[PDB]
């Protein structure tokens, strides 16, 4: 009676930003991508390598 | 000991402390006025080190069993008394200083440690088997030492883990309570003869013991003893 609440799985369409205007969801991806998937994945990547490089070399 | 050689009885021979004989050799060469050679060592080094060390020699006439020690000046194993000893023998133990301040009493390096008898037509094939692959364990340990000590045990592979945890287990159990030691240490004496110490450690190698905690092959004889201390802590 008081509050509604819509566990909704997913949203698409949305006048505030829907397809033309959307800005936030634009680069979103790279914003959760850059600094946590895209790059980052290579950026950890290459601190496993040149450790595990130089593992051997102080052995 | 040569008269005695000489007419063929056989001559259990301990020279205690040769580095001693060097230092002594050094001292009467520095006041000689020779020329130094290395560190202070006399010139003749090699030689009075060939002229004592091949007396000890069992002939055709009798033998003699000789057991010599060597001190190593501070521990540097690459000082010309040990290192002119090093070619005068047949078997080599090497105690460190890092697996005696480890609590390990006979203080015995296995990676360094070696002996010309070491063949299976000798020994044994068993005890030749189970000696090399007491070493190759250790030597495993030696390679992974930065790589645990830095990081851990969990970076390695489970076949790895598994021979860093039977090499540190090894590594406790080379240690042994002597009977000699009673003045300074409660624990009573052991004699583990050869056969039963080729059996415990193919034991060992072959994956018993494997549950038991490493604190429990401290200071113990054969694997039987570990294995009842282990029941009587269950």
């Amino acid at each position: 009676p008081h509050r509604v609440t819509i566990l909704a799985d997913t949203v698409e369409r949305a006048d505030e930003i829907d397809e033309a205007r959307a800005e936030q969801a634009r680069a979103e991806a790279e914003a959760r991508r850059r600094e946590a998937q895209s790059e980052r994945d290579m950026a950890l990547a290459e601190a496993k390598l040149r450790k595990e490089m130089v593992r051997l070399r102080v052995a | 000991a040569e008269y005695f050689r000489d007419e063929g009885r056989d001559i259990l021979l301990f020279i205690d402390n040769i580095f001693r004989f060097v230092q002594a050799g050094s001292e009467v060469s520095s006041l000689l006025g020779r020329m130094p050679s290395q560190v202070g060592y006399q010139p003749t080094l090699g030689t009075e080190m060939g002229e004592l060390q091949e007396r000890i020699t069992s002939t055709k006439r009798g033998s003699i069993t000789s057991m010599q020690a060597v001190y190593v000046p501070a521990d540097d194993y690459t000082d010309p008394a040990p290192a002119t000893v090093f070619s005068h023998l047949d078997a080599t133990i090497s105690l460190e200083r890092s697996i005696a301040e480890r609590a390990i009493f006979p203080a015995v390096d296995p990676l360094a440690s070696t002996s010309r008898i070491l063949d299976p037509n000798i020994v044994g094939e068993e005890h030749y088997r189970v000696a090399q692959e007491v070493k190759r364990v250790l030597q495993r340990y030696k390679d992974l030492k930065d790589i645990i000590a830095i990081l851990g045990m969990e970076e390695l592979s489970d076949e790895d883990k598994l021979t860093v945890q039977r090499a540190r287990k090894i590594e406790l159990f080379f240690s042994q309570p002597f009977t000699v030691a009673q003045q300074f240490t409660g624990r009573p004496g052991k004699y583990v003869p050869v056969k039963k110490t080729v059996e415990s450690f193919a034991r060992l190698l072959n994956g018993e013991g494997d549950h038991i905690p490493e604190s429990f092959f401290y200071m113990q004889g054969d694997f039987d003893d570990v294995l009842a201390a282990y029941e009587a802590s269950q």
